[PDB]
């Protein structure tokens, strides 16, 4: 009908139009790496870790953002998908904080798991690290900013999710950072959720803080009680 | 590519390729696949019908000569209908070489003793009986060779507990050593390791 | 060393053998208790420049077992696993003890 | 019983003194080693294969090791494999030392013994300065080697070598010659060629009946390829003649010791990939990658692709093998162990047919059976 | 110490009579080195 | 910075001491309980605040490589002190 | 030779396992839900099977977690869940079966973010 | 149909003429195992327990799982008439230290959470 | 001629050749009962012409154990009666028949 | 290569054969044996007086367990839980929950003297070198219970040896 065919690594696929290249390659059972794409959240585009090479093409697209183009044939895994993958972990790791082993995220971490899964193993970052101060948002969700990959997560889940407008980016460049500007309590009966979508410590549980690590965790999938919702 | 890779042998990897047509071609009632795996191991997987014929030619063939049997176990699969893989690995002293023949059983289905075959596989047969509960038929002498006397259940299954089901101890008012059902003081702490992001895209299944 | 020469010379004559050569307890020839500081170098791997580890990930060269002959789908001169051994040799060091 | 060699229940049907039959009881030390390595990660299950045979501690560990690192399709470094091949050649001599001075306690030679547990305390010593531990090391790990040597261990061991010789001529002059010694060892428990291949033997009980393998030469491993020695071979297959091979073995070992010595390479001692080795402490302290990776290594470890391989090599007691199955994750998914032990105990029956209680006895010594790897 | 003897012999403690509060005169045992002197005792150096 | 309980007691850093019913004390009795007696949450709160000229200092608890991982504290709030994660020292710029 | 058996497949008895621990379970068989803390789904691929939970107590010394229920740690990992169903009904274990849940396909445009006169344009980015 | 291959017996007949065997080997035996073991029981304890061990699994209907039972409970005879097997062994069969569990569901209310 | 096989229980065989060849016929005569089309007989016949005319081409034993490659005319003689007790075997056994039978579709699918 | 251990002849000649003769009638390897005993009586014997004189150490050698501080007093642990989770014996069970500072320590921290192997996994693992193996090996305890460490006895043991720990630490930390 209206199906368009396309092919990730050689392989034929029949997919909507309109479809990004990162739904395709799902629909054959591959997950391109993300930081900022969360399908329940407009995209942003931003992190750049979801980058895949399109065959006869020269440059990388944004496997998240870009829709597919009949007849193209997404390569996941080759070299140059491989090389952008590790430079964004780079990009990533150059700034970030030395503590996992003080982070609630340890075990849970997606950065980790992607440093681990598609970037180096060695640093070649001799600078020193920057850091932020730490912002105060409400006796619910912990704030440890230096943590933070800039995804932008919180800021479209608060806007659109949740129906808030209090959270947004202040500066611009390396000094862009994530906050409220002003001591502002984010408050809000969905307000948790953005634990749960921030792929690092930086946003984390004040209540559970330091108490457990994932893998010694026993998960019991249950119902809640609070409300009639279920 | 260098230093930290492992290196590879294309020679022997085709040689062990020619031997598995080989073995094929010579005993299609009972082959049902050959692999080469990546680092030159030669496994033959055929029906639970053919263990004393392919064995027999494997260590009889002239071009053969496997005249030892290195070990022989069973590795447990729930997932499968036939529970069971029975694993043998033989090996070649006259042509230096290594092979391995794999078949399949279930709970209730006998398997062919081998003890007539290959001596060694006496106490082989009866480790995997004991283990995994697997009948071998026409066994000169099969009983429990590790577990404890009377104890009830196969450990090595995958169903089977870390800890079993009894535990033993002292008992002074019958003057001996008791059974009783395991009780402990601090629970084997299960742990959840496997990652959420897929480690090798070679091995990735179709998405059914 | 502290036992007196006559019983050196005893000692000799019973074993066979110059005892005093080869003693067994460490008098004084072994290592010092305190090393200076080590160095330790670093690996290939430790490069600045050219290292993707794209390019030296052993583990994700690994690929499943290469198939031959599914069932489920000329002479032909006869094969063998691995040519034939070599028949050793007969250590000119010292062949028979 | 002292003749036992370990928890051993052997129960024997005699007529006089002679023994009619012999059925070997074994399970006293099965602690279900396989099972509890199913439920740890690879790097967890290591000690388990220091513990399997106690007497050839690195050996099992270097087999464990070689499996798992031709599952991970990478290569330890030269450095390493040279400290690899020297500690099994330490351990080689450790393990024949207890085998034959317990052989000969058993016989009622009670002397050597004490002469060269001096010996393997010096190698005791060795071990402990290299990993922390006189015993179960675990200082090979599936990457190479946990810690480079401490700077003056190459000297000791220089220095230990040089002597050992003339303990092995005092043992020689204690048993070699002796009639006793003789009597009690030729024409006792003779087994043929085809027999010893039929039965799954290995190792010594192979070469004491004429068979000419080795797995050293044949199938080599490390860099036991870039050193010479010689593999004593038997011409009776009896106890005198396995006594005869494990001496001559120790005499070998010390060749490829010396070897090894004079040949060791500088450089790294664990494979330069952080996504299998961990890094150093000093970059876990300051990079952010080689953070995560000690993290990662030491919380969930490191997966190894899928499939499955037998790995062998040549331990002091005989061919020493794992059958390791990985299903892709960090833990593996079977590991079967095979201990020459096994076979040599299912045909101590048939090796001892019209001989008495004391020939049982020598044979028992002779097989070199520990109960660890036995049962597992 | 006496650099003479074999290595093994060449370090030596002879205890105290009176420790914290019990009598040592006979009973001593290798707990009551304290640490300093346990480092140098064992071997683990060459400096006092 | 040890306290007793009203049943004598010596009172951890953790804070636990059992309960005046609790059969549990028995264990002590004839016997002695174990208690550090140096309070890291005291000791830690004796050392004094480090004053540095910059918006941002560099923490590895001393040491080198012995230390701990080398950690980076922002020092722009000025009602409160920068604090290590791991090695609990404070550092400030030099206000007023 | 084969003799034409027509019973169900049955093995408890042969087992070993006390009858306590094959009537008075339940065992769920399920894919197991995604962490919400990562976006990974590599653990949503297979079929598990895992008992019942039981009593769990406090160790009166040192006050560890103390148990008596021997299958409080095995887990079952299946390709399928008819595999899970089969194996739970040949071992004689009541189960409770739950579909797999798996996320929607969902239409996403990077567009939307500016629409002319939608109320999807974003405020910030 | 169902495909199956026996181990011993083609019927459930030929199991039960084997099940009979065994019984009478086990009840053969029990006399002389009071008598070696030395044990406390009398021959009519150790029958009535026989009995009872080959009637916990009297609602098998399949032959194959019959032989496998009667292979098992052979390698038990096998083993008690060599006296590899123990009094701590052939006792344990008795429970003799382990206390009553309730069944009815109050007591069971009682005492904790598992049914 | 030759001392100590070296091998225990391996006696020395004196006149070797006419064993090989008797042994090497009956060998042939076996194969001789199998389907013409079956890859053992074929296979069996082509090793075992080339070591029979290797046996009569070279009168002396020591020449002709390194052209035979089989370590030592006794343990030559051994694996001829070990392949002809094969040959018995699979006429007994006929194995070139077709699969008995083919496997379920998902039992040798690794992982899982 | 190889060689034979037991493939020599003797020779057959008067000579030979009365010398055989002669060790057979006489004894005379049985008096070399004799020889060797009484040779090894005069030697020194290699016994040390313990617990007088000790067997040499390294400062890798795996003893005791010990929990450390900083220079401050501050303990180094911050229950991350990687020695928990290395640990193959599973002997390690951690609680950990912010401080009334709001720092990140335990609230228990056990180790099971009677399920540790000593491999020293966990002081590896440690990344802030809280946990050790000091080098402590002669505590035997008459009851079980005594060997049940919490973080108090841990504590303790670190206060107790640390000055031996910080010293071996420095002669070994650049191996690591
Ligand atoms: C019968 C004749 C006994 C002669 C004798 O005992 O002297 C052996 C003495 C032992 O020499 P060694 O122990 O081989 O050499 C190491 C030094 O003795 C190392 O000597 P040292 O520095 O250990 O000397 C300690 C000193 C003190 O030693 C003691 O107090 C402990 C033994 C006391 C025994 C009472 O030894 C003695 O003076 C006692 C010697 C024997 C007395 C009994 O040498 C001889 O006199 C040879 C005599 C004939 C030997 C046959
Ligand atoms: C003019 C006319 C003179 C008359 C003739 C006089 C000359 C006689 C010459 C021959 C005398 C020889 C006497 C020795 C008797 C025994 C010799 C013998 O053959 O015994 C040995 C074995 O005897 C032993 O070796 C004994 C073994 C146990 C040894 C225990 C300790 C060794 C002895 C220590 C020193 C002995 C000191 C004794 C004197 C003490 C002072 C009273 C035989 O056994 P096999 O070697 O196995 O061979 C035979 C079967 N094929
Ligand atoms: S967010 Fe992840 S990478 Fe960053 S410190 Fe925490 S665990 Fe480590
Ligand atoms: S706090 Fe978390 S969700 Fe928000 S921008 Fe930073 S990393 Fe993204
Ligand atoms: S030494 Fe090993 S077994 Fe003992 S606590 Fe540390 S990691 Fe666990
Ligand atoms: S001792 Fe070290 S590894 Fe263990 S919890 Fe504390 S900081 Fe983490
Ligand atoms: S996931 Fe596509 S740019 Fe972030
Ligand atoms: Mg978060
Ligand atoms: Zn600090």
């Amino acid at each position: 009908s209206n199906l368009i065919e396309v092919f990730v690594d050689g392989q034929s696929v029949m997919v909507e139009p309109g479809t990004t290249v990162l739904q395709a390659c799902e629909k054959v059972g591959m997950q391109i790496p993300r930081f900022c794409y969360h399908e329940r959240l407009s995209v942003a585009g931003n992190c750049r870790m979801c980058l895949v090479e399109i065959e006869k093409a020269p440059k990388v697209v944004a496997a998240c953002a870009m829709p597919v183009m009949k007849g193209w044939n997404i390569l996941t895994n080759s070299e140059k998908s491989k090389k952008a993958r590790e430079g964004v972990m780079e990009f990533l790791l150059a700034n970030h904080p030395l503590d996992c082993p003080i982070c609630d995220q340890g075990g849970e971490c997606d950065l980790q798991d992607q440093s681990m899964m598609f970037g180096s193993d060695r640093s070649r970052f001799l600078e020193g690290k920057r850091a932020v101060e730490d912002k105060n948002i409400g006796p619910l969700v912990k704030t440890i900013m230096t943590r933070c990959i800039q995804c932008t997560r919180c800021i479209r889940f608060a806007s659109e999710i949740a129906g808030v407008d209090d959270l947004g980016t202040t500066g611009r460049g390396n000094d862009m950072q994530v906050g409220t500007y002003i001591e502002k309590m984010f408050m809000s009966e969905l307000s948790g959720n953005i634990i749960d979508i921030c792929p690092v410590g930086a946003l984390t549980s004040k209540p559970y803080a330091f108490t457990a690590r994932p893998w010694e965790t026993r998960k019991t999938e249950s119902i809640d009680v609070m409300d009639a919702v279920g | 590519t260098r230093p930290t890779i492992r290196p590879r042998n294309d020679v022997v990897h085709k040689q062990l390729s020619a031997f598995g047509q080989y073995v094929a071609e010579i005993l299609p009632k009972y082959v049902q696949q050959v692999q080469v795996s990546c680092f030159n191991e030669l496994e033959i997987f055929i029906h639970p019908d053919g263990v004393i014929p392919v064995l027999t030619f494997l260590r009889d063939h002239t071009n053969a000569q496997f005249k030892s049997l290195a070990d022989l176990t069973a590795v447990d699969v729930p997932t499968r209908q036939n529970r069971f893989e029975i694993v043998y690995n033989l090996l070649s002293l006259r042509f230096n070489s290594r092979i391995r023949v794999k078949t399949y059983t279930d709970e209730l289905t006998p398997i062919e003793s081998s003890v007539t075959v290959y001596k060694a596989a006496n106490w082989y047969e009866r480790e995997i009986w004991d283990m995994f509960g697997v009948f071998f038929a026409n066994h000169p002498d099969l009983r429990r060779i590790l577990t404890d006397y009377g104890f009830e259940g196969h450990p090595f299954r995958k169903d089977f507990p870390l800890s079993g089901y009894v535990e033993l101890r002292y008992d002074d008012e019958v003057k001996r050593v008791v059974a009783e059902p395991v009780e402990l003081a601090q629970e084997f702490r299960k742990f959840d390791l496997n990652s959420p992001w897929e480690a090798f895209p070679a091995y990735r299944q179709p998405p059914e | 060393a502290s036992a007196t020469r006559v019983i050196q010379l005893l000692r000799n004559w019973a074993s066979g053998r110059d005892l005093q050569a080869k003693l067994q307890l460490r008098y004084q020839e072994i290592s010092k208790r305190t090393q200076p500081p080590p160095k330790l170098p670093v690996g290939p791997s430790h490069k600045l420049s050219n290292n993707y580890y794209c390019t030296r990930d052993g583990r994700r060269e690994a690929m499943p077992p290469s198939i031959v002959m599914s069932s489920q789908k000329t002479e032909k001169k006869a094969v063998t696993p691995a040519p034939p051994i070599k028949r050793w040799e007969l250590s000119k060091d010292q062949p028979y003890l | 019983h002292p003749a036992a060699h370990g928890v051993l229940r052997l129960v024997m049907e005699l007529s006089g003194e002679m023994v009619r039959k012999c059925d070997p009881h074994i399970g006293l030390l099965h602690r279900g080693t396989e099972k509890l390595i199913e439920y740890k990660t690879y790097l967890q299950a290591l000690p388990y294969f220091d513990r399997l045979d106690y007497v050839s501690m690195m050996c099992n560990e270097q087999a464990y090791s070689l499996a798992v690192e031709k599952l991970l399709n990478i290569q330890p470094p030269p450095r390493a494999q040279w400290i690899r091949v020297l500690f099994g050649e330490i351990t080689r001599l450790l393990n024949h030392i207890m085998a034959v001075t317990t052989h000969a306690l058993d016989i009622g030679a009670m002397t050597p013994f004490f002469w060269m547990f001096e010996e393997r305390e010096k190698m005791f010593e060795f071990y402990e300065r290299v990993s922390g531990a006189r015993m179960h090391a675990a200082y090979i790990r599936p990457g190479g080697v946990h810690q480079d040597l401490p700077l003056g261990l190459l000297d000791d061991i220089y220095e230990f070598s040089k002597n050992f010789s003339f303990r092995i001529d005092e043992l020689e002059e204690m048993l070699t010659n002796n009639r006793i010694w003789r009597n009690r060892t030729v024409d006792i428990g003779v087994v043929t060629a085809e027999d010893a291949l039929n039965y799954g033997f290995s190792g010594v009980m192979l070469r004491g009946s004429g068979i000419q393998w080795d797995l050293r030469k044949t199938q080599p491993y490390d860099v036991y390829d870039q050193v010479e020695f010689d593999v004593p071979i038997g011409s009776r297959g009896d106890c005198y003649d396995r006594y005869l091979c494990r001496v001559e073995e120790m005499r070998q070992s010390l060749r490829i010791i010396s070897q090894c010595l004079n040949k060791m390479p500088p450089g790294e001692i664990k494979v330069d990939d952080a996504k299998v080795s961990p890094p150093k402490r000093a970059e876990m302290k300051t990079s952010m990658e080689s953070l995560i990776h000690h993290f990662k290594l030491y919380t969930e470890g490191y997966q190894v692709p899928p499939g499955a391989t037998y790995t062998a090599i040549e331990a002091p007691k005989g061919e020493f093998g794992v059958y390791l199955v990985s299903d892709g994750s960090s833990r593996p998914y079977r590991c079967k162990i095979k201990a020459p032990g096994f076979a040599h105990l299912a045909g101590l029956d048939k090796m001892s047919k019209g001989h008495m209680l004391a020939d049982v006895v020598a044979i028992i010594g002779t097989q070199d059976i520990v109960f660890g790897e036995v049962d597992r | 110490e006496d650099n003479k003897q074999f290595f093994g012999r060449h370090r030596w403690v002879i205890y105290t009579t009176e420790m914290n509060g019990r009598d040592t005169f006979w009973d001593v045992d290798g707990s009551m080195v304290p640490p300093e002197w346990h480092r140098w005792l064992h071997c683990m150096t060459d400096d006092p | 910075g040890v306290r007793t309980s009203p049943t004598g007691e010596k009172v951890t850093h953790t804070g636990q001491a059992y309960d005046d019913g609790d059969y549990r004390r028995v264990r002590f009795s004839d016997r002695q309980k174990e208690v550090n007696e140096n309070f890291a949450i005291d000791l830690i709160a004796e050392q004094p605040v480090s004053e540095v000229g910059s918006r941002v200092i560099s923490c590895d608890g001393g040491g080198g490589a012995l230390g701990h991982p080398r950690v980076y504290i922002n020092l722009d709030k000025e009602t409160k002190t920068g604090t290590c994660g791991y090695c609990g020292l404070q550092f400030r710029q030099p206000h007023h | 030779q084969l003799i034409a058996v027509d019973e169900k497949l049955d093995i408890t008895t042969l087992t070993g396992v006390p009858e306590e621990h094959i009537k008075t379970r339940k065992v769920r068989i399920f894919v197991p839900a995604r962490n919400n803390m990562q976006s990974g789904v590599n653990n949503t691929k297979k079929w598990k099977m895992e008992f019942d939970t039981r009593e769990r107590w406090e160790n009166p010394l040192m006050g560890w977690s103390s148990t008596a229920d021997p299958l409080s740690n095995l887990v079952l990992t299946f390709s399928t869940k008819e595999d899970a169903v089969a194996f739970a009904e040949k071992n004689g274990w009541s189960f409770d079966v739950e579909e797999r849940k798996v996320p929607k396909p969902k239409s996403k445009s990077y567009g939307a973010n500016f629409s002319w006169n939608k109320r999807t344009r974003v405020s910030t980015k | 149909g169902t495909s199956v291959k026996p181990i011993f017996s083609r019927d459930m007949n030929e199991a039960k003429r084997r099940v009979r065997e065994l019984y009478r080997a086990w009840y053969r035996e029990v006399p002389n195992t009071v008598h070696l073991f030395q044990l406390d029981i009398s021959v009519k304890q150790g029958r009535d327990k026989v009995r009872e061990m080959f009637m916990k699994n009297a609602h098998v209907t399949d032959p194959r799982v019959v032989d496998l039972l009667v292979i098992k409970g052979k390698m038990e005879l096998e083993e008690t008439i060599n006296v590899w097997k123990q009094r701590t062994h052939i006792m344990r069969f008795f429970h003799e230290t382990e206390a009553p569990r309730p069944t009815d569901f109050l007591s069971k209310f009682y005492v904790g959470h598992d049914p | 001629l030759k001392k100590t096989t070296g091998l225990v229980g391996l006696a020395v065989c004196e006149t070797p050749h006419e064993r090989l060849k008797i042994l090497y016929t009956k060998i042939l005569d076996v194969l001789g009962q199998i389907p013409k089309n079956a890859a053992y007989r074929k296979y069996t016949e082509q090793i075992t012409n080339e070591k029979l005319g290797m046996v009569k081409a070279e009168p002396d034993v020591k020449k002709l154990e390194e052209q035979l490659q089989g370590g030592q005319i006794e343990e030559v003689i051994l694996q001829a009666e070990n392949e002809l007790s094969l040959a018995r075997k699979m006429l007994r056994w006929k194995p070139w028949e077709p699969l008995v039978e083919e496997p379920p579709a998902n039992q040798w699918k690794w992982p899982i | 290569t190889y060689k034979f251990v037991n493939m020599r002849e003797p020779s057959m000649d008067m000579k030979s054969v009365t010398d055989r003769a002669a060790q057979t009638l006489l004894w005379t390897e049985l008096v070399r044996g004799l020889g060797m005993t009484l040779s090894y009586l005069f030697r020194e014997p290699a016994t040390i007086n313990y617990p007088f004189e000790k067997g040499p150490l390294s400062p890798r050698f795996r003893g005791e367990h010990a929990l450390r501080r900083y220079p401050s007093g501050e303990e180094r642990c911050i229950a991350c839980k990687l020695c928990e989770a290395v640990c193959p014996a599973q002997a390690i069970t951690i609680e950990a929950e912010p401080r009334a500072d709001g720092s990140r320590r335990t609230t228990r921290y056990d180790i099971d003297m009677t399920k540790c192997i000593y491999c020293g996994f966990c002081q590896e693992a440690c990344p802030v070198d809280a946990i050790v193996e000091g080098p402590n090996f002669e505590f035997s305890t008459e009851t079980h219970e005594e060997l049940l460490y919490n973080k108090e006895k841990l504590l303790n043991n670190g206060d107790k040896w640390e000055a031996e720990i910080a010293a071996n630490i420095q002669a070994d930390y650049l191996y690591r």
